[PDB]
RNA sequence: CAUGAGGUGGCAAGAAAUGGGCUACAUUUUCUACCCCAGAAACGAUAGCCCUUAUGAAACUUAAGGGUCGAAGGUGGAUUUAG
């Protein structure tokens, strides 16, 4: 059975700080380099959540302390990986995934046409 | 049944090995089955009865004891439309809902004939 | 005066800690976050098991040790790997230690269908900064 | 061992709803349409209205986990607005800091 | 009782590798690494916190498994997984006439035992509708059915496919919309005298 | 001009092999199954020893203390379900059987209750999963037994042998 | 005091010697800048403040 | 909007999955609530409230065991001791309005 | 053998004083498409009333849309606050 080809993915990491989503992007692109894949990174705009709450529970309406969500985003241009090789980095980069970080993959593969597209019955 | 269990006790004692790093750890993790295979995927555990595309979509199956015309055709071709664009549920729901309409509808037989429409 | 949990500066008798003596606004600065799990970013949910969880973590580990622990412990919830990485006192004997943690590591394991490792520090007491 | 009542009828009207839901779904379906037979609305409204209280999704009011408090509970950690803001302060949940511009 | 005994400060030699030391992704050790590694906010006159009882560098994910010689290895090591990319498939012309079909994948994360998403259940199929036989008749009928999904000017189809909660489901449900969509092509009916 | 390879669906003992059996092992390396810290370390024998017994004695107490209540083990989180979240139960779950009651009391105050309670309600005594654990486990009782257990009915001849 | 400079000096030229060498270069050409990369690297602190940084200097400068 | 135009955007609604005949803006509620889930019957909602009995009937096991060593509880039973031994015991059954 | 707990309904109704938010008190305003090279009518938000709509088992109110009527308004003098 033939094996599938993916196109492209973007397997971006979210931090909450800086130094650890840097560190980790440097060694993505330290195991990229050192395998022959040659892929990009950029730097998406960064969002911040922020939500203001009571300092107190009484009569003290002119204090407020409110917080912020400080995160940021460093998604990865891959290109040209087959299946088993994209499958290979997904396992080793889970197999060295922090505890405070999130990971979507969106792999699209490659196909010329399916069974039933040119003469199908019903 | 007893000399089965005591060959396979005899059989991890001999084969049996000392956890010398944490590579070691992680193996025993991993089959002991308590992390996730890493292969992670949305599959594993949730494949919905192994039911196809065609009794969720459409809903054409189940269409037999309603009339074609009048305001109960029009109310059954509604909860399809409802029905057939809820990813949330499954086949199973959606014959269980229409089995209950059905009763409901076998149910009050003087409304349905007194609703100026023939229940076929 | 906004009473905050810091530390109150009055007599210089009570052996503060470097923990909680730092202000509560000094976190992103001059600290850090005890517990660390995805639930605390944008686009995802489920924080309130994660909270429920963690609290009642810290409740068990404060029983189970009645004055074996010295400050906090840090959280790492790395999907589904937890780790109690803490510190331990020189004052008893370390067939208690060892028969604690594996008691502790079986029931999260059972329990919370987590298996947990633990990662002792040999400290003499509380890591006390200032006599203030 | 529980220590208030509010929280614990609170939860039990939850449950009450979630169990007893798919038939008032249906009839809140058959009430509002355009055409439809008069007499299939009127015995909704009868069986929507046999059925006693302390299942109505109305009856359900949101509190805390821990000190079940009516007002100023966010939904996205389901607590009141003074533990989870001093377990902020206290410097355990990663994220929420305090706002410094 | 109490005891005394000398951690890995007296047993590293001077040419031992650190991978073989900690392999896994071990939360920094201050007893057994003998590395003085200090942070914190000093005084005027003193020193800051050091390593011993050092929580801050505890909460610091540390990354000392990630050695660059152990990286090197696993790279080394994974290359029989590995296939081989055709050369014909490195330009995108080729890749594109060769294979328009695209099917997106959602593969996401958690942080507890349960890996259920009900967003983790759409595919995104991006087929580019210029490798068909797409006439004048047929195209017109196709843009008219579609409205405005089918972008006119990269000419790139986009249809939200997540009725089930399956991907293979998912992309066979595709494959039939597809299917229904070709058929009105070569099966006219009655209203097309009056457009 | 495109050659689609074969496809390869491996498992966990491919990366296994791939990853965890190529890195070597420390020279002064310490056995992972205990601690790492200086007051923890596998130092001489008797101390790994007492180490070791010790954490089998707590995980011992832990099974036996999860055991000890089912009430509080019934509630599955995880849809994927871990297999290691099923607590084992002692007692039987139907008590109006015989032999099957006497066999779950037995295999899955044990042997000579399970021989009991086939008498007492009239059961028949089988050839498998029966003789040879009376002979193995209950050495004058376990033969005794094993012999009541071939002389009761006419069971199979080269079990009982 | 003395003493306990000179314990600080050997534990922070053991660290650099290890260092060295798990990084996979010489130590007589690991310079200061390549400790603070190195320490950066498999250190990553995201704080704001300036003076709660990782380092592992001579101990001229810590006391 | 001609007939050519409602034909095809018949065509499109038989095949997106929608209704032929033309609706109405009260009878299009009931189809977009059946083609999703009811919030009394969603992840987040019946859950609100974690099932604190099983939690309260663990950590009183673990302290009639003797494991969770509660302060808590150990100080309201010295109270109780000292109140019984002060003179104001709890009430029992047939003491205080009757007798 | 309650000052405790569960079931049905009622509680936001008016002689009267008082603080805060919004609205305007016309050619600086109002409307029409382009947000000011335009034109026109010598102005706007609210009682109350009728119909209808999103959720709600049933609007005695806080939501919105439609319709004749549409209440002091025609730039505030005994004292004050911020930039
Ligand atoms: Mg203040």
């Amino acid at each position: 059975e033939p094996d599938i080809l993916y196109k492209r993915l973007s397997v971006l990491v979210k931090g909450h700080d800086k130094a650890v989503l840097d560190s980790y992007e440097y060694f993505a692109v330290l195991a990229a380099k050192e395998l022959g894949i040659s892929i990009k990174v950029h730097e998406p705009p960064r969002k911040i959540e922020r939500f203001t709450l009571l300092q107190s529970v009484h009569i003290y309406k002119k204090h407020r302390v409110q917080y912020e969500m400080r995160t940021l985003y460093r998604c990865l241009e891959l290109e040209h990986l087959t299946g088993s090789t994209a499958d290979v980095y997904l396992e080793y980069i889970q197999r060295n995934l922090p505890e405070g970080v999130a990971m979507e993959v969106t792999k699209t593969q490659l196909e010329q046409l399916p069974e039933h597209i040119k003469e199908p019955i019903w | 049944s007893l000399w089965d269990v005591e060959f396979a006790k005899q059989l991890a004692t001999v084969n049996e090995q000392p956890l010398q790093n944490g590579f070691e750890e992680l193996i025993q993790w991993t089959k002991e089955g308590k992390l996730w295979e890493f292969p992670i995927n949305n599959e594993a555990g949730f494949d919905d009865d192994g039911s196809e595309f065609h009794e969720h979509i459409f809903l054409e199956k189940h269409l037999e004891s309603f009339p074609k015309q009048g305001p109960i055709r029009h109310f059954m071709e509604l909860v399809t439309c409802g029905l057939s664009k809820n990813p949330y549920l499954s086949v199973k729901q959606k014959v269980e809902h229409i089995e209950w309409f059905r009763n409901y509808f076998n149910e009050k037989k003087d409304i349905l004939k007194e609703s100026n429409i023939q229940f076929n | 005066k906004n009473r905050a949990a810091r530390v109150r500066v009055s007599k210089g008798d009570k052996p503060v800690t470097y923990e909680e003596a730092h202000a509560p606004h000094y976190i992103a600065h001059r600290k850090g976050w005890l517990s660390l799990h995805t639930g605390n970013l944008d686009g995802e949910d489920h924080a309130a098991e994660r909270t429920v969880e963690d609290v009642f973590l810290r409740k068990f580990m404060w029983g189970t040790f009645p004055g074996c622990l010295a400050d906090q412990l840090v959280l790492k919830r790395r999907g589904n790997q937890l780790e109690i990485c803490a510190v331990v006192l020189r004052q008893l004997s370390p067939h208690k230690y060892y028969f604690l943690v594996g008691y502790s590591e079986t029931l999260l394991s059972y329990f919370y269908k987590c298996p947990v490792r633990l990662h002792l520090q040999t400290v003499p007491s509380k890591v006390v900064y200032k006599y203030l | 061992h529980y220590v208030d009542w509010r929280m614990w009828r609170d939860v039990k009207r939850r449950k009450m709803a979630y169990e007893y839901a798919d038939e008032r779904l249906r009839i809140n379906s058959l009430r509002k349409n355009t055409i439809l037979p008069k007499i299939l609305q009127d015995v909704a409204d009868e069986e929507i209205a046999a059925l006693p209280r302390d299942s109505c999704p109305v009856r359900i009011r949101n509190r805390c986990v821990m000190t079940s408090r009516p007002r100023g509970v966010k939904r996205r950690w389901r607590l009141s607005r003074i533990v989870f803001r001093h377990l902020a302060d206290h410097g355990q949940l990663s994220g929420i800091q305090r706002a410094t511009w | 009782r109490r005891k005394a005994l000398p951690p890995r400060t007296e047993k590293m030699a001077v040419d031992q590798d650190w991978p073989s030391v900690y392999p896994v992704a071990a939360p920094f050790k201050p007893s057994a690494v003998p590395l003085p590694v200090r942070m914190g906010y000093p005084v005027k006159k003193g020193v800051p916190m050091a390593k011993e009882g050092n929580l801050e560098l505890l909460k610091i994910p540390n990354f000392l498994h990630l050695t660059p010689v152990a990286i090197k290895k696993h790279c080394e090591a994974l290359k029989d997984f590995c296939t081989e990319w055709p050369a014909a498939l490195d330009s995108d012309e080729k890749c594109e006439k060769h294979f328009p079909i695209e099917i997106d994948s959602t593969d996401y994360v958690s942080s507890g035992p349960s890996v259920r998403n009900p967003r983790a259940r759409v595919v995104v199929l991006r087929v580019k509708l210029s490798s068909l036989n797409l006439d004048d008749h047929a195209k017109k009928k196709l843009i008219k059915l579609v409205g405005e999904r089918y972008c006119k000017t990269t000419d790139v189809l986009t249809i939200k496919t997540d009725r089930c909660p399956l991907r293979r489901q998912n992309y066979d449900y595709a494959v039939y919309l597809l299917t229904v969509l070709y058929h009105e092509s070569w099966n006219t009916e009655e209203w097309e005298k009056s457009k | 001009e495109v050659v689609i390879p074969k496809k390869k669906t491996w498992d966990k003992v491919a990366v296994l092999q791939a990853l965890a059996s190529t890195v070597n092992r420390d020279t002064t390396a310490v056995p992972y199954v205990f601690q790492d810290d200086p007051y923890l370390m596998p130092a001489s024998s008797l101390e790994s020893r007492s180490f070791l017994l010790a954490k089998k004695s707590g995980e011992n107490v832990a099974k036996f203390i999860i055991n000890s209540y089912p009430k509080y083990f019934q509630k599955d989180i995880a849809e994927p379900h871990i297999p290691c979240l099923m607590p084992e139960y002692f007692e039987p779950q139907i008590k109006d059987i015989s032999e099957a009651a006497l066999k779950e009391r037995i295999e899955l105050e044990p042997s000579t209750d399970y021989h009991f309670q086939q008498t007492g309600q009239s059961e028949a005594l089988e050839e498998e999963n029966d003789e040879t654990s009376r002979r193995k486990a209950g050495t004058w009782r376990a033969k005794n037994n094993a012999e009541r257990i071939f002389s009761l009915m006419p069971e199979k001849n080269e079990h009982s042998y | 005091t003395e003493d306990f400079i000179k314990k600080q000096i050997e534990e922070f030229n053991i660290g650099k010697r290890h260092l060295a060498n798990m990084m996979g270069e010489d130590p007589e050409t690991f310079t200061q800048e390549d400790i603070d990369r190195a320490i950066a690297y498999l250190f990553p602190s995201g704080l704001f403040e300036k003076r709660a940084r990782p380092v592992m200097k001579h101990p001229e400068q810590i006391f | 909007l001609s007939e050519y135009a409602f034909r095809m955007s018949r065509l499109s609604a038989r095949l997106f999955g929608e209704v032929t005949r033309p609706t109405n803006s009260k009878s299009m509620k009931v189809v977009k609530l059946f083609s999703e889930l009811p919030l009394a019957k969603k992840k987040e909602t019946y859950d609100w409230y974690p099932n604190h009995h099983t939690y309260a009937e663990l950590m009183q096991t673990l302290r009639f065991l003797g494991l969770y060593r509660d302060e808590h509880q150990d100080f309201m039973d010295e109270q109780k001791r000292l109140k019984k031994l002060r003179g104001k015991e709890k009430p029992k059954k047939g003491e205080g309005k009757r007798a």
